[PDB]
RNA sequence: ACCUGGUCUUGACAUCCACGGAAGUUUUCAGAGAUGAGAAUGUGCGAACCGUGAGACAGGUGCUGCAUGGCUGUCG
RNA sequence: CUCAAAGGAGACUGCCAGUGAUAAACUGGAGGAAGGUGGGGAUGACGUCAAGUCAUCAUGGCCCUUACGACCAGGGCUACACACGUGCUACAAUGGCGCAUACAAAGAGAAGCGACCUCGCGAGAGCAAGCGGACCUCAUAAAGUGCGUCGUAGUCCGGAUUGGAGUCUGCAACUCGACUCCAUGAAGUCGGAAUCGCUAGUAAUCGUGGAUCAGAAUGCCACGGUGAAUACGUUCCCGGGCCUU
């Protein structure tokens, strides 16, 4: 806003866990408000990752998203003449909101059978580098990388 | 369509219409503007000349007309299709 | 753009309303409508007497009239004979016993109905619209209003395009609720058609 | 003796009822985990208790009225806030700290003329 | 006992009339419970207010019934002839019951 | 896994497997199940032959597939040699049921024809 | 609307009253389960001979002061251009703008 | 409020006057109906309410929102 | 006690600290249900568009008068090569279907709302209480949750269309009603250029009611349930305010 008026809100943490963290992760994956519905997806995805993996629920999420988190992005930057795709150094909250955004957003493009397998498939490549979501964060630090010219702007 | 426990509907003035003729041997056309009236299993025959807003148009009553109404058989709207 | 009607705004704020009975939806329709009829005959009947505001109440199967005027000898007449004869045409009208009462207005000219229609019968009688208003205002100032505004709109002296006139003293600060704010509205048929007027009367915040 | 508590959510109010137990609770004649399915319902009933350690030191008799499930819950942790306060008077700090005292004003916005909802325009088109 | 049942679209001035509802029956033997506020009635309109078209310009107005409970458990004899003769103020609507 | 002349899958339980019968649907289904004493829920491919005739006699009690499709082309011819309002519908492929054509009525004129 | 217009309606509420005993025991007896077939059959003649005007369902509700036939309330008997202008004179009691 | 056909002319809706008649109820035929022709029963309490006859008139959702009042949108 | 509705109390940058021109104010803290216009509504300045409405009504002028007035029946306003606007339902598994099982608010009703009971697969019917209502009726909230099943298919997705058979309102459902049952099972597998709404109890999603009304909502007006994402910033797009040229 031009104003500048806008503070911050309170997320409470996910019930089984107590993570903020993952209390808003639950939030991008749920449509028309259906939230048990989808706290209920998340859970399951989380045991599957739990037993295909040797750590806790959390310490495979984290890992899942230590691989997704970009750190430079590219924003548009229109100034006398034309307009260049400015490399911008990500804050660390919007580090986990677009690894989670991108996370929801690959494992809705699979073709599992189940949200919670497909939740559970894409969170197991994260932890391997592969897959969608990974491979969106690589897209942007190759455009951040072609434009490191423009680091001024 | 009408209740069953209610009979179909008939004109009362129709009604007598067909009585006048069927005992006689009137078949001069029967000229009407009830379209709302039921056809009977007693007019299988005789022409009722039937009203589609503008004029009587007549319709030869046979067997299968029977449940129908009048109108049915009476069409309203001129139609020939967009330049055609 | 248009204003909220200034009587209505306040119609439970500080202004009280012109009828005050009650009916179940039973009835409802039909109290209003023998109201109109009342006030449609009283009306035309009283057209010279100066009635500003007529209270229309019904206790219980009767119906009670207050007739407010600043003529009300002539409302009345000789040893109350005229009040009489309203008291059965209403009668009739309602249909229940009626009884008629008589408010006095004193100081008609801090009384918007009776400023608008003052205006509007001088308008009927070819006056110059421009000194109705000036002395209508005037008139108020001068009796204690703390502020009067005058609006007149139509064919003014008969000229072909019509417009819209208003001339304004004191205060008159139609936001504030609390304001008490008379204001009525008033027509004269001309030669050339239809001339509105509407009268606004500040009379102190309450 | 007991202590009482009102509290009031969306369009929800609890009555709630402290006196000194062994941690038993009671929602209109049903248990906890019986009245409340949802999990999160369950620990915003449990939020007070947890904060202040006194979970197994009390028995909850209480009983809720309109709303749904997340307003009633969060009614019961309000009027249960207001009870314990009425039980030890320097939990207000603790309590006030954790953001359970204040009444959660928010309502469900009118539906205005013109609009769809409460602030949902009709589509607009140019031409 | 009989049941007093007080309608009025003011609720000033149907506070007027239980004031002297409870005030004519404690004197003359008879106790009184309430007034009781029965919940009020809001019927709501929404109108439109140009003469044509213009669908979204609106006023929307509301009537507000309110409404009164009164009980004369045993009523004296003295009692019940001091009420109607009592005669309530106009737009009151008094309803008994026995 | 052969009834009223057509094949039924095999895969599916024997109250979906039956409505592939012209002129059976999920209600009917779910009556002949009921008049040979068969589960709902179990696939035909495990009927036994002692089974399936038990099916084929109740199907027969309906006027199914070729029969039933004669009766429909029946109907609609007598409404169209008729003359009458609802026939002449079917003459100009117009919906017939009292639908709106200056738009919409897709269904029964096909996509747009452009001018 | 139309003087003709409102004369009509006048005549279907004299009408649907001179009628109204007379039209509901010739439903009485169709609406009968247990009459006969041939009275019922009569019944039903019957009731078309009563002129059209005299059911309720051919009137139309309208603005008692100005005979509109749209925009009707029937709580105030008046169109929705009626009811506003009595309002905000005060002339209808209890009603004012209403907000919440 | 439109169309086709069937119908009326102080008139469906007001006022005035003349004359006829309580008003109303109950049925028959012709007609799609409007309506027309009847046929019974009441005649109570001038003035109600009907019919007819005249002419002042009524009637118009006919035109002009670029003659207007009132009301409304709009920038906001 | 919840609540009903009358009367009161409460928030004022009042308190504290810093900042500031010893100012206005601002930034933050305390207390408090609420903090800086607390949230939402009502409230629309002088004026602008000869903007809209002579068909709500009123009205100058003009025009018609055995007709442009009045009465009636039937038809039409529901047409259909096509083009646009606003909506509804979908294309499914965050789902469909079956069973079980919770938790609302707001409102309406006397030519009305209509329970129970019995009959009907059902829409409904017969019988018949109670209620001019915090009492009776409408009237089971649905999403949700538990258990089962379906296993990615134009399908147990979708429900258009059409045939047959009915119900109810009404003098009367042919043109041209709503709803029920059986059968039928269309397009559609996420939508080109382009374009719209929304900053929080909002969007999204889920049901409920009311006006009009004999009957006839996917529209309108209103009510609660669940309940997000994001706002670094003001260069750009659109509209606007102030000073200057
Ligand atoms: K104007
Ligand atoms: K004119
Ligand atoms: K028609
Ligand atoms: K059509
Ligand atoms: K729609
Ligand atoms: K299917
Ligand atoms: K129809
Ligand atoms: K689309
Ligand atoms: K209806
Ligand atoms: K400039
Ligand atoms: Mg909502
Ligand atoms: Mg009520
Ligand atoms: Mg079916
Ligand atoms: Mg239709
Ligand atoms: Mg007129
Ligand atoms: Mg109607
Ligand atoms: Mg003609
Ligand atoms: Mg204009
Ligand atoms: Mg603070
Ligand atoms: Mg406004
Ligand atoms: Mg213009
Ligand atoms: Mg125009
Ligand atoms: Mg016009
Ligand atoms: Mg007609
Ligand atoms: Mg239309
Ligand atoms: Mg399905
Ligand atoms: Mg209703
Ligand atoms: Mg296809
Ligand atoms: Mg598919
Ligand atoms: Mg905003
Ligand atoms: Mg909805
Ligand atoms: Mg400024």
């Amino acid at each position: 806003p031009r104003r500048r008026v806008i503070g911050q809100r309170k997320i409470l943490p996910d019930p089984k866990f107590g993570s903020e963290l993952l209390a808003k992760f639950v939030n991008i994956l749920m449509v028309d408000g259906k939230k048990s519905t989808a706290e209920s997806i998340v859970y399951s995805a989380l045991e599957t990752l739990a037993q295909r993996s040797g750590k806790s629920e959390l310490e495979a999420f984290e890992v899942a998203l230590e691989n997704v988190r970009p750190t430079v992005e590219v924003k548009s930057r229109r100034v006398g003449g034309s307009t260049y795709q400015v490399p911008v150094e990500v804050r660390p909250v919007r580090r986990n909101a677009l690894a989670m955004r991108w996370i929801v957003e690959a494992a809705r493009k699979r073709g599992d059978k189940s949200m919670a397998l497909r939740l559970a498939n894409e969170l197991s490549d994260a932890a391997e580098n592969k897959g969608t979501a990974v491979k969106k964060r690589e897209d942007v630090h190759r455009m951040a990388e072609a434009n490191k010219a423009f680091a001024h702007y | 369509p009408r209740s069953l426990k209610k009979g179909p509907f008939i004109d009362l003035h129709l009604l007598k219409k067909v009585e006048k003729a069927v005992e006689s041997g009137d078949k001069k056309p029967l000229r009407t503007w009830s379209r709302r009236s039921t056809i009977f299993p007693n007019m299988i025959g005789l022409t009722i000349a039937v009203h589609n807003g503008r004029q009587h148009v007549p319709v030869f009553v046979t067997d299968e007309m029977v449940g129908h109404k009048l109108g049915e058989f009476a069409p309203t709207r001129t139609y020939r299709g967009h330049a055609a | 753009g248009q204003k909220v009607h200034p009587n209505g705004i306040r119609l439970g704020i500080v202004k009280p309303w012109n009828s005050t009975w009650f009916a179940n939806t039973k009835e409802f329709a039909d109290n209003l409508d023998s109201d109109f009829k009342v006030r449609q005959y009283l009306t035309k009947e009283l057209a010279k007497a100066s009635v500003s505001r007529i209270v229309i109440e019904r206790p219980a199967k009767s119906i009670r009239v207050t007739i407010h005027t600043a003529r009300p000898g002539i409302v009345i007449g000789k040893k109350g004979e005229d009040v009489e004869k309203l008291r059965k045409v209403v009668a009739d009208i309602a249909g229940v016993p009626a009884q008629i009462n008589i408010a006095e207005v004193r100081k008609p000219e801090l009384d918007a109905k009776l400023v608008a229609d003052s205006i509007t019968s001088q308008l009927e009688r070819r006056v110059m619209f421009r000194r109705a208003m000036k002395r209508a205002v005037q008139n108020a100032m001068r009796l204690g209003a703390k502020g009067i505004k005058v609006e007149v709109s139509g064919r003014l002296g008969g000229a072909e395009i019509a417009r819209t006139e208003w001339y304004r003293e004191g205060r008159v600060p139609l936001h504030t609720l609390r304001a008490d704010i008379d204001y009525n509205t008033s027509e004269a048929h001309t030669t050339y058609g239809v001339i509105g007027v509407k009268v606004w009367i500040f009379k102190g915040e309450i | 003796n007991q202590y009482y508590g009102t509290g009031r959510r969306k369009s929800s109010a609890a009555r709630v009822f402290i006196k000194p137990g062994n941690g038993k609770i009671v929602i209109n004649q049903r248990s906890l985990e019986q009245y409340f399915g949802r999990e999160t319902a369950r620990m915003v009933v449990r939020q007070p208790l947890e904060l202040v350690d006194m979970v197994e030191k009390l028995d909850l008799y209480i009983t809720v009225k309109g709303g749904g499930i997340s307003g009633q819950a969060g009614a019961i942790r309000h009027g249960i806030t207001r009870a314990l306060m009425e039980y030890d008077e320097s939990l207000r700090s603790e309590l006030r700290k954790a953001g359970f005292v204040t009444r959660d004003a928010r309502q469900v916005e009118r539906k205005k003329v013109g609009l769809r909802k409460a602030r949902r325009r009709p589509q607009f088109s140019k031409r | 006992r009989i049941r007093i049942r007080l309608k009025a679209f003011d609720h000033r001035l149907i506070d007027q009339a239980t004031a002297e509802i409870v005030e004519t029956a404690k004197r003359t033997g008879a106790q009184v419970r309430g007034p009781i506020p029965l919940p009020t009635r809001k019927e709501r309109f929404t109108v439109l207010i140009s003469p044509h078209v213009n669908k979204d310009a609106r006023d929307q107005y509301e009537i507000r019934t309110h409404l009164r409970l009164v009980d004369i458990v045993e009523p004296t004899e003295k009692t019940v002839d001091a009420l109607m003769r009592l005669d309530l103020a106009a737009g009151v609507d008094v309803q008994i019951s026995l | 896994a052969r009834i009223a002349g057509i094949n039924i899958p095999d895969h599916k339980h024997a109250v979906i497997a039956l409505t592939s019968i012209y002129g059976v649907g999920k209600t009917r289904s779910k009556a002949i199940l009921a008049a040979a004493g068969i589960a709902e829920d179990v696939k035909i491919s495990e009927l036994s032959e002692g089974q399936i005739d038990t099916l084929r006699d109740e199907v027969a009690k309906f006027v199914v597939e070729g029969d039933l499709r004669r009766e429909i082309s029946m109907s609609i011819k007598r409404l169209m040699d008729l003359g009458c309002y609802r026939g002449l519908r079917h003459r100009r492929g117009l919906p017939v049921r009292g639908q709106r054509t200056k738009t919409n009525a897709r269904t029964r004129k096909g996509p747009r024809k452009p001018i | 609307a139309k003087q003709s217009m409102k004369a009509r309606e006048v005549k279907r509420v004299a009408l649907a009253d001179k009628y109204f005993a007379k039209r509901a025991e010739l439903k009485a007896i169709i609406s009968d389960v247990n009459a006969s077939d041939e009275d019922r059959w009569n019944a039903v003649l019957k009731l078309q001979t009563l002129p059209r005007d005299s059911s309720p369902s051919r009137q139309r509700n309208r603005c008692r002061q100005t005979g509109r036939p749209h925009g009707f309330l029937r709580k105030f008997g008046l169109s929705r251009i009626k009811v506003r202008e009595a309002a905000m004179r005060g002339e209808i009691p209890g009603l004012k703008k209403a907000s919440w």
